[PDB]
């Protein structure tokens, strides 16, 4: 808008915001709001131990103990009678173990993927954001739908540590703590094609263009207009996509 | 501990009583 | 200390010792013993699911760690100082767990 | 748990008539 | 819920309604007299609420 650029190549999403002051070619790539995450870090597997009992030590002092009454019982009618209770105490045992398994098993599969972002909205243990000065921060502003709002609410009550000047700090952030990013997925799925250590939770939630910036006025913009719409008529975008974006 | 500690007392309460019968 | 009603477990041993010892006074015993055989699996069955309901609730009940889990949980009642510090900004949060914690 | 207790003592008296029957 | 998703889950028309509750596990929300309609023609859906 000071006319020290003449153009602008760097991708920036095309938004009514910034339609009223500059202006912009077609959308050579298209574009969606997403959210990256780390993999879930869990499923501790039995290559070494695979956790066998509850209260461990506590079982290992119930299995010493049911031992030494079996020595007890070997050593000295009454016989049966005494058998039989220390039967129905192991199925006490038994059905108590079984009561603790259970109610684990029961709270292990009542749990929540975070996969849509108004579960991310819903929680605020896991801190998000975007990059800051940004269109995506610029398009929360004006979002009138509540889960928008309420995020850029709460992105908006922690500024001081939640928004990241570039998305090499967004890889920084993800890989440590338990932050998520709302940005590009262009960007996702290069850093996902690079490291396959992080996911996409969700889907596209807004569409976007990824255009030519260019000063206001001018038919510089239509000459560039007419040669992107060439350009990709000639399908070497096409080849630029699958040259970069692979690997 | 706990469901186990009386586990334990209720064995030992047994033993007492299997001591007593077996005399 | 089952959240059962007690005694039915006693209305058990009463009963089994009786069914005890008049089967020691006298075809008819593999069927007895398999009949109580199957009643006493029964009533295990439900002492253990029993157990499994209860425990359930309350590993489902986790302890307060964070702000969202109170907001979460119903039955600890919370509050705070009013008309002042710590109210002001419960008034205006449009946070969903503070907005669920104005509420 | 009443519930429970209901149809254990129909059964423990069913058992009972089926002890006196066979015998 | 709608309004979060609301380029994806949300028809254009009322021949798409009827398609995606035969295809995809998914419920269309109109007016009742379309699903009188509808189950007076068809056997397999069906009308849920007042």
């Amino acid at each position: 808008i000071d006319h020290k650029a003449d153009l602008a190549v760097a991708p920036l999403a095309i938004t009514y915001v910034r339609e009223k002051v500059i202006d912009f070619s077609k959308p050579f790539m298209t574009l969606g709001i997403s959210i990256l995450y780390r993999k879930p870090n869990g499923t501790n597997p039995g290559v070494f131990s695979f956790l066998n009992p509850l209260s461990p030590d506590i079982w290992m002092y119930v299995l010493l103990a049911y031992l030494g009454v079996s020595v007890v019982l070997f050593v000295i009618l009454s016989t049966r009678i005494v058998g039989g209770i220390w039967w129905f105490f192991t199925l006490i045992i038994i059905s108590s173990y079984t009561a603790n398994l259970a109610a684990f098993l029961t709270v292990e599969r009542m749990e929540s993927p975070i996969d849509s972002a108004d579960d991310l909205a819903k929680q605020t243990k896991i801190e998000y954001g975007a990059v800051e000065d940004g269109a995506t921060m610029t398009f929360f502003k004006k979002s009138k739908i509540s889960t928008y709002d309420k995020m850029w609410a709460f992105m908006s009550s922690r500024r001081q540590s939640v928004l990241v000047k570039s998305n090499e700090e967004g890889i920084q952030r993800v890989l440590t703590s338990d932050y998520a990013f709302l940005m590009e997925s262009t960007t996702i799925e290069f850093v996902t094609q690079r490291n396959c250590n992080l996911t996409q939770i969700g889907g596209l939630i807004d569409s976007k263009g990824y255009g030519v910036g260019t000063p206001m006025g001018s038919p510089y913009r239509d000459k560039i207009t007419i040669a992107i719409l060439q350009l990709q008529e000639e399908g070497k975008l096409h080849m630029m996509k699958e040259k970069w974006w692979r690997g | 501990v706990q469901n186990i500690g009386g586990i334990f007392i209720v064995l030992a309460a047994g033993l007492v009583l299997s001591v007593f019968v077996a005399v």
